């Protein structure tokens, strides 16, 4: 029925946004009393993006 | 077709998750917001022109110094490395670990922005570099001064390192658009301010050329592209101000990716927006550290 | 001090 | 076989980025600004630190000013009290922190560090305190505020204080000592047998000198024996640029060379008693 598959564009959306979320935070860390320590898992966002395009073949 | 409402499920549920893990981050980062860092840099006694005047009236150590290159000059901090080299060295530029954000408009990269120094340990004096960019006009009545010599140096996340030195440097004032010239080339990093990008070849190299080059940021387009659109700009929204041709080979003033590694699909508008010298690493890697230093040549 |  | 879409879970999500974009752009306008400096400059300026005060500054802290024979303005700790005197501090120990085992260029131009809080070391620089106290028909004082181990303070006051110029090795100059509890270091000491001792600790008249820069009165060198600069003579009676020695008593053993090269003040405490903290700085003499 519906072949909605768009979820790989919205996979690329957070990871641009996962990455400019780090650099956006860390430039906080010149201006503001705590520097919020955190990761980006681009493993984890590429494991699943692995898939999709896996699923639908 | 049958086992495709399996993963298509708990990919969009993972999503979600880090959409609240994001909103949590991005919540907690701005309650430290609610208050500055500080820093308490007592000033050292010892003042000059600049960085090579003060190392010449025995100011030896690198740290925070106050300068006043004119008279008509109100008087202001810089960090002074004085064990580089021959040390007496102004430094312009610097970045180390991403806490000050570079993509600033016009009047920012005209005053100046980011941290001069920090103290170190429990030192009463700043002798740590913080990351800054001086300020166009502060940049274009030093190099104006007398002949002034150029160190761009950087590192990756290995720990390894080379170096653009660039015996002549001058930046015009914003009249003329802060234009750079760079001559006298010497170094291990390769020279993308002269030569462009040394994985390109004719048009596509002369076009990331810097020398000679306007000063552009994301609100004051002063590029190469003579285009009459919006979307052919080298500097967009949160981009770094450079002298931008078509584009680059090199922006010191790029985006701060961690680890060094970038990918295209991780950029904001798709481009090569990073901490970049091509000649040395390529497009799609983000030095660890780059910096930029002037001093009267001799 | 002095110096003798 | 199932035919559930749901689905809004995906539009929920894209609303929820949208919002959170709003979010990411607020916390930006949040992380513009550098780090707040504690550590400020006044914008009242003068000639010196009087002429500051009488201009209306009321708060001791770092201020330019620019004698009238100064090529250029220069940075300094401005002592200012309830009374409205204005006192230019040139010296100042506290702690240890600075090294002032320095040499000609660095005496001359000045070392150590200025703070607003008046609690950091450093030395003016010989030039600043020659263009400072050589104003055209200004007489000038000195005092030298010490203080030992156990919160004792003294002084000792020096009238028409001056040092020379680059010329003349920034001799130290001064028409009579003013009074003090510290007593009058700088009329030199009557240490022990020797009948001259007295006549060469004094410093009054007194060449400056370092270790590459000797215009003392010895055959060998006492600004490189005693590790300092100072107006040296044979070699000296009050030494407030010598070692900083913590709890103030040490001895010869302390030493490389094997001579009193603390912080001293003959007439106050013994040669092998080194100071807590020193002041000098300068005022008009009419303030006083
Ligand atoms: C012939 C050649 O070198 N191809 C380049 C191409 O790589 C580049 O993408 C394009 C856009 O600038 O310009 C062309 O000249
Ligand atoms: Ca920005
Ligand atoms: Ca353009
Ligand atoms: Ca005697
Ligand atoms: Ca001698």
């Amino acid at each position: 029925q519906l072949l909605q598959k768009n979820v790989r564009a919205q996979l690329v959306d957070m990871k641009r946004l996962e990455v400019d979320i780090d650099i956006k935070i860390r430039s906080c860390r010149g201006s503001c009393s705590r520097a919020l320590a955190r990761e980006v898992d681009l493993k984890d966002y590429e494991d699943q993006q692995k898939q999709l395009e896996q699923v639908i073949a | 077709i049958p086992t495709n409402l399996r993963v298509l499920r708990s990919i969009l549920e993972n999503l979600r998750s880090k959409i609240q893990k994001l909103e949590s981050d991005v919540s907690a980062q701005m309650e430290y917001c609610r208050t500055p860092c500080t820093v308490s840099c007592n000033i050292p006694v010892v003042s000059g022109k600049e960085c090579e005047e003060i190392i010449r009236k025995g100011g030896e150590t690198s740290e925070m110094y106050l300068i006043q290159p004119d008279s008509s000059v109100k008087p202001y901090r810089v960090y002074c490395d004085m064990n580089t080299e021959n040390g007496g060295w102004t430094v312009i530029q610097n970045r180390q670990d991403g806490s000050v954000d570079f993509g600033r408009k016009w009047d920012p990269y005209k005053q100046g922005f980011g941290n001069v120094a920090t103290n170190t340990d429990g030192k009463n004096y700043c002798g740590l570099p913080g990351e800054y960019w001086l300020g166009n006009d502060k940049i274009s009545q030093l190099t104006r001064m007398g002949p002034t010599e150029l160190l761009i140096e950087m590192e990756d996340w290995k720990g390894d390192k080379v170096k653009a030195h660039y015996g002549g440097f001058t930046v015009q004032n914003e009249a003329n658009k802060y234009q750079i010239s760079v001559n006298k080339y010497r170094g291990t990093a390769g020279n993308a301010l002269m030569d462009g990008a040394s994985q390109l070849m004719g048009e596509n190299r002369t076009m990331t050329i810097h020398n000679g080059m306007f000063f552009s940021t994301y609100d004051r387009d002063n590029d190469g592209w003579l285009t009459s659109d919006p979307r052919k700009q080298c500097s967009k929204e949160d981009g770094g101000g450079w002298w931008y041709n078509r584009c680059h080979a090199a922006n010191p003033n790029g985006r701060y990716y961690w680890g060094g590694q970038y990918t295209w699909d991780m950029a904001k508008h798709g481009t090569a927006d990073g901490v970049v010298w091509m000649n040395w690493k390529g497009s799609w890697y983000s030095m660890r550290k780059m910096s930029m230093k002037i001093r009267p040549f001799f | 001090g002095h110096r003798p | 076989s199932s035919i559930r879409y749901l689905q809004e879970i995906y539009n929920s999500n894209n609303q929820k980025i949208v919002n959170l974009k709003e979010k990411v752009a607020q916390l930006e306008a949040q992380c513009q600004e550098p780090c707040k400096d504690t550590v400020q400059i006044h914008d009242i300026t003068g000639k010196d630190c009087q002429d500051i005060a009488n201009k209306g500054a009321k708060q001791s802290g770092l201020y330019f000013i620019k004698p009238l024979k100064a090529n250029q303005q220069f940075l300094v700790y401005c002592e200012i009290d309830g009374s409205g005197n204005g006192w230019t501090v040139f010296q100042k120990r506290l702690d240890g922190s600075v090294d002032f085992k320095k040499n000609w260029i660095q005496y001359k131009e000045g070392f150590g560090h200025l703070s607003p809080t008046g609690t950091t070391e450093f030395w003016l620089g010989n030039e600043k305190i020659h263009l400072i106290s050589t104003q055209s028909a200004i007489p000038y004082a000195l005092r030298v505020e010490l203080e030992d181990w156990n919160g004792r303070t003294s002084t000792a006051d020096y009238a028409m204080f001056k040092v020379g110029p680059e010329a003349d090795k920034y001799r130290l100059t001064y028409a009579y000592f003013a009074g003090g509890d510290a007593g009058d270091a700088f009329d030199g000491f009557d240490f022990g047998d020797d009948p001259s001792d007295k006549f060469f600790t004094s410093h009054n008249g007194m060449q400056f000198s370092t270790w590459d820069n000797d215009n003392d009165k010895f055959e060998g060198n006492c600004a490189e024996q005693d590790g300092s600069g100072w107006w040296m003579n044979k070699c000296h009676a009050g030494h407030l640029n010598g070692v900083y020695y913590q709890g103030g008593t040490y001895s010869k053993a302390s030493t490389p060379n094997g001579y009193d090269n603390g912080i001293i003040w003959a007439t106050w405490k013994t040669r092998w008693y080194s100071m807590k903290k020193t002041t000098m700085k300068i005022i008009p003499f009419n303030r006083l």
